[PDB]
C-alpha cells in the first residue's frame, strides 16, 4: 500500500478521520452514513492490499527465489491477476470519488452524496459477468489451494524457509498464504451488509435510495450466481 | 507459538460480529461499531499456554450453501452462537448450524454461546418478546440445548458490557488445544 491512501484511512471512522470543526457542522444522520461508506472504502483497500500481497510477495517471491514450476504456484493463487485487475479498478474509482468530494483547501474533509451509481456501474454489465467467472473460478479451487500449500509445506524445507521469512513482519500476522484464500472468498459475502447499512441512512435523497437498493439487488444476484457456479476441484 | 483457527457459526443478528470485534479490540468501541469482521489473530495465553488464535467471521454467508463451507477447512474449534433475545435463533442450533457443523467438522469441539445476556434484563425486549407469546432464552433451556447437541460446554456473555466474553475465548482455547 501507498502512504497517502493508508493515511486517509487510518482512523477507526469517518468521524474521527475529519476535522471536528467540520464534522460539528453535519447532521447525525449524514455521519453515519459516511461512517459507513469510509467502511467500504477502508475494507476495499484492505482488500486489494491482501492481493498484492498474494501476487507480489507470495506469487513473484515463489517464481523469482524457489524456482518451481508456474503450474504449482498457479495452483496455490488462482485467478490472482485478475481478481488485483478488478480490485484495483473498483478502488481507484472509490477513491476518486472521495477526491472529488474534498472541500478545498483540505486533504481530509469530505462527504460523499451519490454512491449508488458507482456500485451499480461495478456490479452490472461486463464487470458483473468477470467478477462471476473469476470468483466462480477463485472459489472451486479454494480446497484445492489450501492442500497443494500444506503439502508443499510439509515437505519441503526451502518453501518452510521462505514461508517463515516473508511472513516474519508483524504486518502480516493475519495475511499469511491460507488467510489470505479466506480473506478473498469472504470478501463478496461482506458488500450486502455494508451496502444495506448505507442504504439505511440514505433515505434523504430519493434518487441515492433508489440506487443503492439497486445496488444491493445486484451484488445479491452476484453472490447467488457465484454460489450456484461453485464445485470443488481435487487433487493428490 | 502454537497456531489454532476459531469460527464463530449461528444466525445472522446474533451478535457474531459484535462479539468478535469487541474481543480483538478489548473495548466495546464508543464512536463507531464496524459492520463487518475481516480476520484477527489473538495473542492468548491460557492456562501457562500460548497460543496464536486466529478469528473467522461467517457473517453474510449464510443465505450461501456451497460458499460458507470454504470458511470451515482447518477449524479446532466453533462457537456457536445464539441470541439470548431470539428464541428461535436457539430452534435453529439442531435443525441446520450442528448437521452442518458435523458434516463438514465432525469432531471439532462446539462451544454454545448465548449472546446479548444484558438483554435478559430489558424491559423493551421481555415486551416485544411477550407479543409472539415469548421470554428471552433461560439459563437452563440453553444449557439443555448444548446437553441435546453434544456441545463441548455452554456459556453466556454479553457483547455490550463485554461480561463473560474473555471467558468464551479462553475456554476455545483451552478446546482447541485438546
Ligand atoms: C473441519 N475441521 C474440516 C473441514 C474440512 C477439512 C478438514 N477439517
Amino acid at each position: 500500500s501507498m502512504e497517502m491512501d493508508e493515511k486517509d484511512f487510518a482512523a477507526d471512522s469517518w468521524s474521527l478521520a475529519v476535522d471536528s470543526s467540520f464534522l460539528q457542522q453535519h447532521k447525525k444522520e449524514v455521519m453515519k452514513q459516511q461512517d459507513v461508506i469510509y467502511e467500504l472504502i477502508q475494507t476495499e483497500l484492505h482488500h486489494v492490499r491482501t492481493l498484492k500481497i498474494m501476487t507480489r510477495l507470495f506469487r513473484t517471491g515463489m517464481l523469482e527465489e524457489l524456482h518451481l514450476e508456474p503450474g504449482v504456484v498457479q495452483g496455490l493463487f488462482p485467478c490472482v491477476d485478475e481478481l488485483s485487475d478488478i480490485h484495483t479498478r473498483f478502488l481507484s474509482q472509490l477513491l476518486e470519488r472521495r477526491r472529488q468530494a474534498l472541500c478545498p483547501g483540505s486533504t481530509r474533509n469530505f462527504v460523499i452524496h451519490r454512491l449508488g451509481d458507482l456500485l451499480i456501474s461495478q456490479f452490472s454489465g461486463p464487470s458483473a459477468e468477470q467478477m462471476c467467472k473469476t470468483y466462480s473460478e477463485f472459489c472451486s479451487r479454494h480446497s484445492k489451494a489450501l492442500k497443494l500449500y500444506k503439502e508443499l509445506y510439509a515437505r519441503d524445507k526451502r518453501f518452510q524457509q521462505f514461508i517463515r521469512k516473508v511472513t516474519r513482519p508483524a504486518v502480516l500476522k493475519r495475511h499469511g498464504v491460507q488467510e489470505c484464500i479466506l480473506l478473498v472468498t469472504q470478501r463478496i459475502t461482506k458488500y450486502p451488509l455494508l451496502i444495506s447499512r448505507i442504504l439505511q441512512h440514505s433515505h434523504g435523497i430519493e434518487e441515492e435510495r433508489q440506487d443503492l437498493t439497486t445496488a444491493l439487488g445486484l451484488v445479491k444476484e452476484l453472490l447467488s450466481n457465484v454460489d450456484e457456479g461453485i464445485y470443488q476441484l481435487e487433487k493428490g | 507459538a502454537i497456531r489454532k483457527k476459531l469460527v464463530i457459526v449461528g444466525d445472522g443478528a446474533c451478535g457474531k460480529t459484535c462479539l468478535l470485534i469487541v474481543f480483538s479490540k478489548d473495548q466495546f468501541p464508543e464512536v463507531y461499531v464496524p459492520t463487518v469482521f475481516e480476520n484477527y489473530v489473538a495473542d492468548i495465553e491460557v492456562d501457562g499456554k500460548q497460543v496464536e488464535l486466529a478469528l473467522w467471521d461467517t457473517a453474510g454467508q449464510e443465505d450461501y450453501d456451497r460458499l460458507r463451507p470454504l470458511s470451515y477447512p482447518d477449524t479446532d474449534v466453533i462457537l456457536m452462537c445464539f441470541s439470548i433475545d431470539s428464541p428461535d435463533s436457539l430452534e435453529n442450533i439442531p435443525e441446520k448450524w450442528t448437521p452442518e457443523v458435523k458434516h463438514f467438522c465432525p469432531n471439532v469441539p462446539i462451544i454454545l454461546v448465548g449472546n446479548k445476556k444484558d438483554l435478559r434484563n430489558d424491559e423493551h425486549t421481555r415486551r416485544e418478546l411477550a407479543k409472539m407469546k415469548q421470554e428471552p432464552v433461560k439459563p437452563e433451556e440453553g444449557r439443555d440445548m448444548a446437553n441435546r447437541i453434544g456441545a463441548f460446554g455452554y456459556m453466556e456473555c454479553s457483547a455490550k458490557t463485554k461480561d463473560g466474553v474473555r471467558e468464551v475465548f479462553e475456554m476455545a482455547t483451552r478446546a482447541a488445544l485438546q
